[PDB]
């Protein structure tokens, strides 16, 4: 639960910040979480659907690093960030779709979507950025 | 006595082996004085991590295809087993690479000539030429390829002093080089820039005029000195660090204090004084002891030591003068010790005397000073106001830009309490002082008359004093603290008695290269001090991020305070090193090196990956498995995951020493897999495979119960082999159990190694910014203060 | 006054910033503000309550420094920081509700707890992070 | 039109976060963002008005450097960026009230006043910073 | 391994027996110790995967022995290498494994 949401700010953060011409002196730790989400979820096979008109879909995270060497960002920075961004936002666009509309007659509190069991084991939690909604 | 001053040099030498300072107190002024400024390296040769090289592939099915593929690798191949030394090695590399970090490149010097390209054109370094030069004479290349590197340009903009030029790396490389390239540490110089660098206190006086004459060329580039003030709080439970720093700082400060010129002769005033004393003691007056103790009473106001003092109490003189020492110099700076005695001995040898009241019954500890007391108790107001104007003289706490100082007050700055105190001597002197023999209350009277008829000159001399203070801690960067310390300097009385009475009319103000020697000596000390902190905490931070939990920090803050050149670490008390370590684990990094660390935790997986001769761990999975076939090598064991087998850290194991688990899922045949830093025997014998190999190679992990030795298999089996026919001219499926968990190396892709340098054209760099300034110093005679009166009125 | 706004600001950062896989370097400038913060307020005395049926408490700060050193933040830490956390969200909701109530006719804008008395002093003015609502 | 906003923003981080006391960790980015932003407005001019009864003014720009390297910020600092933050102010203000009074009929996306037309130069991009707006 | 005692020169009889403990206390007594260092007795521990140090050096033979013998379990030696001093200078207080 709180894994996706982290992972959302992450991703609004990216969508404010990446933006051409800035000084990384001020983005540094939204580009540290976005290397380690990134590092994290490389790698990994998700299945998304299965009710109602929902496509089933599958998603795999295979992106490269980002580097942090420079001291202003470029344009050629800026597409590498949005395509990843872009990719990520659709992705978790489709994950809450999924989850919005199932339920359970008993422990309802509880995930139900086979995404979001599978992204509540232990690894995973060690992708945490902030609770500030 | 001699037994008791061997007993006491015992108890001092015991104190003293908790103090880091050498035997003599000289040779630390040689070693700061040689401590060279924060030094410029530039890099000869790019820092380069990955090169290209030529490696055959082959087909599928198991035979060369003819290509000459180019493949990545590394320059050094020298990762051991364990991921502990790994990341041990990282540890040295991420020292390595701090240590050689640049401050400026001057890019073309470094370009070489090139052959390649039709245009004649120039490249960034010879590495970059000798890589072009091999994709340009091999022809497995694209022709978009040779029309970029026939049509890649270099351009100089030498109007904005910009300069661009083509390179071809790998993404680690180009990433390390362009970040020391974008950035440098290095800054425009500007006459303003360079003006308000000298002290604005020294700029303000009107003694002395600086001049700029030297002519700051258009492309100067300086290198500005850390000014960080101090992030440890030496003040509070370092007593023995704070010591020997102090002591340094006052070894410095008195390598610095002009000496004095032309007093009046020693011999006629010796006479004089025996002659007006009515002696029946005064021994121990000389110009020598004089010039000595007055440069000791300046830098030690100066270095902020603590005084303790010496007197013997039959020379009733010598507490006569200590009165105008504790006049002078505020009683916050001595022992408590030497205070009250002092107050003691002054209050019932001469002023109490004097007015008919009891000896003062006095406690030691009392929360009030003696002079407290005095003050509540006479009630002569020439006296009395003097000594509550003494009971109330403490430093005074200011800031001057940022940079915390102890001052004196005004009062005494521009020489005024001299004359309250000649006025009470003179009180004193047509005094009836009952009860009190003849000749001792005779030559008392006498000695307190000699002293008041000194009035002008004392004046002068205070006033000389003040000026001297202001003007040396004008150039002081570092911050001072006040508190008391363990060690003190021995201040001689009689040397004070000689320099109030032996003062002439001669002005001696510090000459200005010796106040520039003094400030360059103590900025390049705090350069030193900041960078050497910036390196150990930057040290332990990197080291405690990448779990390096062996690494002793005692060793590291030796290094530390070893390389400060004022110390000796074998004499460092344990606990006072721990609190020290303590301190340091919580301050945040500079920006610098945690981006350092950051790139290089993220460039560390495809390090540990490239490496040819370590591998990340084996799964034996105890099941019969096809080989799976790759184009770099014929038949390999290729596992990129380690899905649907348990995981099981072989470091860990080892440290923690619980076997069981290992063994019994060993015995009772359950796949696992094993992961850990482990090199690999390469396999180049198919007949080896067949006759399986890769089976016993475990046994020893249970037989001698340790996992260093583990050496696990890898097979490649190609037509080069001596055995490959069996694969060829049999049809059987390539069956195995042990794969290695091992990423294919990354191809060589030249359009996106390809990168493009900035940097300056060309500059000079300065460190010195000392030489382009002058300062003459106006005639002595004529010297004034900050009353815009003349420094010493008495002519 | 703004003293109280800093703290109220640190604790809500501490409370949603400081959970299990959370990179060190997203809060270390709050783990120096929350380090600085209790280093200053240590081994100071206050006194809530006195009027009404307010209930009347004693207060006291004697807690460790939070670490520096782990790359990524681990459950002992998590309950290091939220043992403080809850006692000083309890400490600054009693002070609130004690400086609620209590007015005066005249210099309404000036604090009437000895509480706000003591916390605007010249020695608490070192914690200051934020004024941003 | 992005750097107006970026200058709002960064104008309302400093003129809030810079308080006599913080430790000087909170404010690096800022402290970077706005040096960059002296750095770089400097040596300029710009006019603003020239329409209704607006004030015509004309501006320079050649203010100084902040200082960088202090544990704590004293009452110093605080002082010497106000007299800079409120002259930022009263230019913002001037310039969004010379844009909102104009109107074309073509092309309305795009900027239209004079002065904002100059601030859309490549030059003073190096002043962009996030967009959480 | 169980317990023995390091000197075995009790001689028989229950008068001697007394007598040896009234000697025992003697000499306990007469090598007390007045203040007790705990930084001066510590030998590095070998086994200790985190490079701790011990209180005396047959306490690392000790460390040693257990940590090399083919006929112990695991879990003890995992015990033995998990012993480390941890140090609290700022209230002057120390912890040492014995």
């Amino acid at each position: 639960m709180d894994v996706l949401y982290s992972l959302s700010k992450t991703l609004k953060d990216a969508r404010d910040k990446i933006v051409e011409g800035t000084l990384y002196s001020n983005v540094s730790d939204l580009i540290q979480q976005f290397n380690q989400m990134i590092i994290t979820m490389n790698g990994n096979e998700f299945q998304t659907g299965g009710i109602g008109n929902l496509p089933i879909r599958n998603w795999n995270f295979n992106f490269g690093l980002l580097g942090t060497t420079l001291l202003n960002l470029d344009a050629n920075y800026v597409e590498t960030a949005r395509n990843t961004i872009d990719y990520f936002v659709d992705f978790v666009d489709n994950v809450c779709m999924d989850e919005m509309v199932r339920e359970s007659q008993r422990n309802g509190i509880a995930p139900q979507s086979d995404s979001l069991r599978k992204l509540s084991a232990i690894k995973f939690k060690r992708i945490n950025f902030d609770n500030s909604s | 006595k001699t037994k008791e001053e061997h007993q006491k040099e015992v108890q001092y030498e015991i104190l003293q082996k908790t103090i880091p300072t050498f035997e003599p107190k000289e040779s630390i002024l040689k070693k700061l004085e040689d401590i060279k400024p924060e030094q410029a390296k530039a890099q000869t040769k790019l820092f380069r991590i990955f090169e290209p090289r030529q490696k055959p592939i082959y087909i599928a099915n198991g035979e060369k295809e003819r290509r000459n593929r180019i493949y990545w690798k590394l320059k050094k191949d020298t990762l051991p087993d364990g991921d502990y030394d790994v990341r041990e090695y990282f540890l040295n590399l991420y020292d390595q690479v701090l240590t050689e970090m640049p401050d400026y490149l001057l890019l073309k010097d470094m370009a070489v000539e090139n052959k390649n390209s039709r245009d004649a054109g120039k490249v960034v370094d010879s590495e970059t030429a000798s890589i072009c030069d091999a994709i340009f004479q091999d022809e497995e290349t694209e022709g978009a390829v040779a029309r970029f590197i026939a049509e890649m340009r270099q351009r100089v903009q030498a109007d904005r002093n910009v300069v661009n030029y083509p390179s071809i790396l790998h993404p680690i490389d180009y990433a390390f080089n362009e970040y020391f390239l974008q950035h440098q540490l290095v800054e425009p110089l500007n006459n303003d820039i360079i003006f308000n660098y000298i002290p604005e206190r020294i700029r303000n006086d009107v003694n002395y005029i600086l001049n700029m004459d030297r002519n700051l060329p258009s492309t100067a580039r300086y290198i500005r000195p850390n000014l960080l003030q101090d992030r440890l709080n030496l003040h509070d439970n370092f007593e023995s660090l704070w010591d020997t720093i102090t002591t340094s700082n006052y070894i410095l400060a008195r390598s610095v204090v002009p000496d004095l010129k032309e007093l009046v002769s020693t011999e006629a005033q010796i006479q004089k004084m025996s002659q007006d004393l009515q002696l029946e003691f005064l021994t121990g007056i000389n110009s020598q002891a004089a010039n000595d103790c007055f440069k000791t009473l300046i830098a030690a106001m100066l270095s902020q030591r603590t005084m303790s003092l010496d007197f013997v109490t039959t020379n009733y003189m010598s507490l006569i003068s200590g009165m105008w020492l504790l006049t002078v110099v505020p009683n916050d700076m001595f022992i408590r010790e030497s205070l009250v005695a002092c107050q003691l001995a002054i209050v019932n040898t001469i002023i109490y005397v004097a007015f008919g009241m009891q000896r003062m019954h006095y406690r030691n500890g009392d929360p009030q000073t003696p002079f407290q007391i005095a003050e509540q108790q006479i009630q002569n107001f020439q006296v009395a106001n003097w000594l509550h104007f003494v009971n109330n003289n403490y430093f005074r706490q200011v800031v001057i830009d940022g940079v915390l100082n102890q001052v004196l007050n005004d009062n005494i700055r521009n020489g005024h309490v001299i004359n309250q105190l000649m006025e009470a001597l003179m009180q004193l002197s047509r005094q009836q002082f009952p009860t009190m023999p003849v000749d001792y209350k005779r030559s008392i009277q006498r000695g307190i008359l000699l002293l008041s008829n000194r009035l002008g000159q004392l004046v002068d001399l205070t006033r000389l004093l003040a000026y001297s203070y202001e003007t040396l801690m004008a150039c002081v960067t570092m911050n001072m603290q006040h508190v008391q310390t363990l060690t003190t300097e021995k201040l001689q009385l009689t040397s004070v008695t000689s320099l109030c009475m032996l003062i002439g009319n001669a002005t001696v103000i510090p000459s200005p290269q010796t106040l520039f020697h003094y400030y360059n000596v103590n900025v390049n000390f705090h350069s030193n001090y900041n960078e050497r902190i910036n390196d150990a905490v930057a040290i332990i931070t990197a080291a405690n991020r990448l779990n390096l939990y062996q690494k002793k920090m005692k060793a590291i803050v030796e290094d530390f305070l070893k390389r400060l050149h004022i110390f000796d670490v074998a004499v460092a008390p344990d606990d006072q090193m721990y609190r020290l370590r303590d301190r340091l684990r919580l301050l945040p990094v500079e920006v610098r090196r945690l981006d350092i660390f950051n790139l290089i935790l993220m460039a560390m997986d495809q390090i540990e990956r490239a490496s040819d001769k370590i591998a990340q761990g084996v799964i034996i999975a105890y099941r019969d498995m096809q080989l799976e076939r790759d184009e770099m090598y014929g038949y390999v064991n290729i596992a990129r995951n380690l899905d649907g087998f348990q995981q099981i850290n072989l470091e860990e194991l080892m440290r923690t020493g619980s076997y069981a688990q290992i063994t019994n899922m060993l015995l009772n045949n359950q796949p696992v897999a094993l992961v850990g830093a482990l090199p690999f025997v390469t396999d180049s014998s198919v007949i080896s495979l067949i006759a399986i190999l890769d089976a016993t190679v475990f046994a020893q992990i249970v037989k001698l119960r340790k996992v260093d030795t583990l050496k696990p298999i890898l097979y490649k089996i190609n037509s080069d082999s001596n055995d490959f026919y069996l694969v060829a001219n049999y049809d059987w499926v390539p069956i195995s159990t042990t794969k290695v968990y091992k990423q294919v190396p990354v191809q060589f892709d030249f359009r996106n190694s390809m990168h493009m340098l900035t940097s300056n054209l060309t500059f000079t760099v300065y460190s010195d910014l000392l030489a382009f300034v002058s300062a003459d110093t106006v005639e002595p005679i004529n010297a004034v203060a900050f009353d815009n009166m003349r420094i010493m009125n008495e002519l």
